RNA sequence: CCGUACGGCUAACCCGCGGAAGCGGGGACAGCGGUAGGUGGGCAGUUUGGCUGGGGCGGCACACCCUCGAAAAGGUAUCGAGGGUGCCCUAAGGUCGGCUCAGGCGGGUCAGGAAUCCGCCGUAGAGUGCAAGGGCAAAAGCCGGCCUGACUGGACCCGUAACAGAGGCGGGUCCAGCCGCGAAAGCGUGGCCUAGCGAACCCCUGUGCCUCCCCGGUGGGGGCCAGGGAUGACAGAAAAGCUACCCUGGGGAUAACAGAGUCGUCUCGGGCGAGAGCCCAUAUCGACCCCGAGGCUUGCUACCUCGCUGUCGGCUCUUCCCAUCCUGGCCCUGCAGCAGGGGCCAAGGGUGGGGGUGUUCACCCAUUAAAGGGGAACGUGAGCUGGGCUUAGACCGUCGUGAGACAGGU
RNA sequence: CCGGUAUGUGAAGCCCGGGUACAACCGGGUGAAGCACCGGUAAACGGCGGGGGUAACUAUAACCCUCUUAAGGUAGCGAAAUU
RNA sequence: GGGUGAAAGGCCAAUCGAGGCCGGCGAUAGCUGGUUCCCGCCGAAUUAUCCCCCAGGAUAGCCCGGCCGGAGGUAGGCAGUGGGGUAGAGCACUGAUUGGGGGUUUAGGGGGCGAAAGCCUCCGGCUCCCUGUCAAACUCCGAACCCACUGCCGCCGUAGAUGGCCGGAGUAGGGGGGCGGUGUAAGCCGUCACCCGAGAGGGGAACAACCCAGACCGGGGUUAAGGCCCCAAAGUGCCGGCUAAGU
RNA sequence: CUUGGAUCACGGGGCAGGGAGUUCACCCGAGCGGCGAGGUUAAGGGGGUCAACCCCGAAGCCGCAGGGAAACCGACAGGUCC
RNA sequence: GAGUACCGUCGGUCGGAUAUCCGGCGGGAAGCUGGGAGGCAUCGGCUCCCAACCCUAAAUACGUCCCGAGACCGAUAGCGAA
RNA sequence: AGGGGGAACGCGGGGAAUUGAAACAUCUUAGUACCCGCAGGAAAAGAAAGCAAAAGCGAUGCCGUUAGUAGGGGCGACCGAA
């Protein structure tokens, strides 16, 4: 027979692909390494909307 | 039908009449260190399609009897004549 | 001493952070490799029979026995006519002896008497293990006795299948061996005769012998002879469907389709005379039963055409037949007149317009002298139209697990 | 389709016995998944029939029991793009 | 056997219910088409059994070539020795089928003088005599005709019979005419083995198979089928009779 | 092709050139020829006027003895008649 | 001369059949008083050999080239290409 | 030092279907077509842990026989050595 939409999902390609290149950058936490009890501080510069976050990000 | 436990009957190996006991054939499976049966196996192994028939469904509703004749005075036995069909076998006196 | 599960641990292995060293989390699980069972149209390869007054549904004429067909030797077919077998039986098998049946009548029981008792007549009008046909009476039938020849080793011949070929399967005539019955002669290799059944390879059992790679032993294998285990599509594949998206090769050996043939049916008639018609067969009507014409309806058949044209209806245009609706001329009448019925001669002319429906036909409307019916490849698409019908798209109902289908609708 | 479960069945492996100077081989036991068994699920696939009888005269079976079967077409719509 | 698809099996270079190019590949088919000079000798078959067999094959039958062998054979007829159950006929068995008489009178429903199955009748069965009819699956009878065998006639045969061996085939859709079963019929299925197929010529107006008749080449004659008014070779022929409808 | 062809059954505008039972292996027969209870070489070797010719080479194959699954056993070269 | 000989199981291949060779997986020796083979496995004899490391000419296969020859074709033929 | 190229011949791996069995699944087609890698003028093999059987032989390769034999195989079609 053919083949279904999710199989031909798994393959990647751009009828699939998400576009990441439009989006701001991973969100991820500051690594243990750098915070073994320091402490950091810091300031709000700005607040951005994000196409791939469902959700507003802040810099 | 009814059939007797002993009969009357030439031996061969006596060469006269004695009375014979009556005995139905037991059957039996097949031996796996029979040569048909080391080439089946033989061929059933692998990657491939079933290699012989299959027959499955196949009785005739009325078999021939398998009857052997063993004698008292010599231990031996034989067969007498060929079979014939009947639903019902009986031995009796 | 062997296992199984539960609990915990970290050092293998895994996951994350890291330039790395190392840290954190999990943890002997997972993952990886090998093996064993299940599920598995997700993916492949295949199969899905034949005969057939086309094919399909149906049936089996797809293995056998009897009577007719069948033509007084033999042989002879059809989805020809009438029916049966796919068993049963330790006796319904072998032999010896003795006896004779069905029914009816006359006596005696008695609801017919179904059966018992008596005598007579009685060529079988009965019975046989089962179909049909054939055979049979001091019997092949009934009543009893004794038995297992329903056996082993082997030859030859006939039939299935004539004449004229056959594996397997039936059957017949005998030779030896060992036995049964009988006084003896004689009979006995199943059932009075003709139906009741099956290759190769493989396996099981019996029995006595031969054999396995230099030799000899043991366990286990292979071989020769005999009997059993099955293939009814019965001289024997292991086996479900749809295609209206369909393709290739062919077929007029075979349907739809017009034509040829035929005429059961269809359209149009006749003979005779029961009667109906107040009486009066025959003005008119005319039962039951018999005899026909045409080829314009439908069927039957399968001779012609498988890319001749494969179409219905309508519009347009031409022509022919008469079994005459009107118009011309006549006859009878249960014809006063007006009109009506029925019949004869005559085909020169006429036979139209509208509503619903794809319609032909049929139905209705208003006029009209009347508003007849058929043929010409169901006249006419190198003349038109394209509403129906009969491709590919889609919806409803019903049937189907489903893919799908419907001489059902749109 | 999902879940649960004492028993049963259940391949290889393992164990026991017999056999073989050893093996092949024979019998039994244990044995996961799955099957079996017990339950939930229809905006899952699907189904929603049968009778034998009718109260006041012309028709009514409009009401009530029944035995078949898991149950027996509710509201609406109806000669329908379904007759 | 993949892509893409607001889903039509739509589109992927005029190619899509699995693209195009080359290769496997001179794939396979029981189905269709084709197969190249002359004369001469002989000359068929479409029917039985078997096959997932019915548009195909095998075994036999029917044709041809060569050899062996050595003395008979039998397509016709006569006489006899035996066999048979068709046509016809008939009722002696099996089964059917009209009616009138003489009887038992009854198993049995209506009954009637039934003081209640009753002795008497009564419609009904069975039994003999008449009377009138039948048979593919009936027969007390029974042909023509066919078959086997013996002898003789005839014909064939030592210029080689019956037969036997070796080898090469083709034929497995038949048709007309007569007979039989079936069918409204046409047709379907068999049978015989004369013809067409595979057969010229002379006639039926023309006609595959109806009649005459079987063919090397050149000539001369006599007949056959049929025909003799003209077409058209040969008679407007003879005797006796009929028809008036171009029958 | 077909039971059946002048067919309203298929192929057929003209001319010239091309165009269809071949080769190998095994088997069954025959028309000739050689040797004959025996027949015959293959690969290869030697010589030569050097792919033709002559001489060697019997390995093997068929036949002379068959029957039998096998172990095994093991026959008239002529007695009589037509 | 060791994950070797050998044992079992799975897959492939072979004429190799209970008796071919290769590979995967699980086991796994002796080692000179030592070890292997002899078509099912085991026992006893007899015969023949010494694996698990390496190298080696000639006799052979071919012809994009060269030489020679031909019962080969003779311009629609012969290689597609004179 | 290696890489790239070379008609046929050579070595090592991966690996179908048409077709035949008058269907078809074991089988056959076939270790074939095709694919990947590696060399040379030749490559590969090669000096018995062998063949045999009362006798013995003595690395490897090639030709002729052995032989359509042993043997494999829906023991069918066919396949096939030393
Ligand atoms: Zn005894």
């Amino acid at each position: 027979g053919k083949s279904l939409i999710q199989q031909r999902r798994g393959k990647g390609t751009t009828t699939f692909r998400a576009p990441s290149h439009r989006y701001r950058g991973a969100v991820r936490y500051v690594p243990l390494n750098l915070v073994q009890e320091r402490t950091l501080r810091g300031v709000v510069e700005e607040i951005l909307h994000d196409p791939g976050r469902t959700a507003p990000v802040a810099r | 039908m009814k059939y007797p436990k002993q009969i009357r009957t030439y031996c061969p190996f006596c060469k006269r009449h004695t009375i014979h006991k009556v005995e139905k054939v037991k059957k039996r499976p097949r031996s796996e260190l029979s040569a048909g049966q080391r080439r089946f196996r033989r061929k059933l192994k692998g990657y491939t399609g079933f290699p012989r028939p299959n027959p499955a469904g196949r009785e005739k509703p009325v078999k021939k009897l398998d009857l052997r004749f063993r004698c008292t005075v010599c231990g031996k036995a034989h067969t007498r004549g060929q079979g014939f069909r009947v639903k019902k076998f009986e031995l009796v006196e």
